[PDB]
């Protein structure tokens, strides 16, 4: 049996830790909702 | 039980101790999460029960208590924040500029941040605080790292 617990408010925070890149990837989506890389 | 708007953890006691399987958004009395987190199963919120209302394995989404309410979309230009709620750790905003998943049916935004699979369902926000999608469904790159799509549902 799964349960839920509140973890916070949904707000944008100014001056948050900025990380991560912006890749452009060729993908396919199958009937099972699974993504795969196309090359 | 608790139906206040906000980000919530999805937990289970089926495994050893209490284990976090995912995250979800509570908005307008509707709990929104990814299908692979719950697999359409009923949820508990204290003494209350949350029954599924809508779901789709291909979109990998599911809503509880009512129809999907989140309709905001990535503008294709601006940075976004992932309000990551990782297992055993406090909720934390992480700003990034999304990339693009190019598909036969059009382009989707994509966030490239590394989090455990239990972080799935964590919302992605725009500068107004609006949920533009959920994190948890994407691809594994050459680096073994994960790149998730910005998955949004449809509001009717
Ligand atoms: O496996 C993941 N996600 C998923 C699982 C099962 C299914 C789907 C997506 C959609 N069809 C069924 C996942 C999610 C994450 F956030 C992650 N972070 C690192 C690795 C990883 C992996």
């Amino acid at each position: 049996d799964m349960y839920i617990e509140r973890a916070g408010d949904i707000t944008w925070e100014k001056d948050a830790e900025v990380t991560g890149n912006s890749p452009r990837l060729d993908v396919a989506l199958d009937e099972s909702g699974d993504f795969s890389l196309v090359e | 039980g608790e139906t206040t708007d906000g980000v919530y953890r999805v937990m289970t006691r089926r495994l050893l101790g209490s284990t976090q399987v995912g995250v979800g958004v509570m908005q307008e009395g509707v709990f929104h999460t990814m299908w692979h987190v719950t697999k359409g199963a009923a949820l508990r919120s204290g003494e209350g029960r949350l029954d599924p209302y809508w779901g789709d394995v291909k979109q990998d989404l599911v809503s509880y208590c009512g129809p999907w309410k989140l309709d905001a979309a990535w503008d294709g230009l601006s940075e976004v924040q992932l309000l990551a709620v990782p297992p055993g750790e406090r909720a934390k905003n992480i700003q990034t500029l999304p990339g693009i998943f190019k598909t036969k049916d059009g382009d989707i935004g994509a966030v490239a941040l590394d989090y455990p699979a239990g972080t799935s369902g964590s919302p992605i926000l725009d500068k107004c605080g609006r949920v533009i999608g959920l994190y948890g469904n994407g691809v594994v790159i050459k680096n073994g790292s994960y790149v998730s799509a910005i998955t949004q549902g449809k509001r009717e």
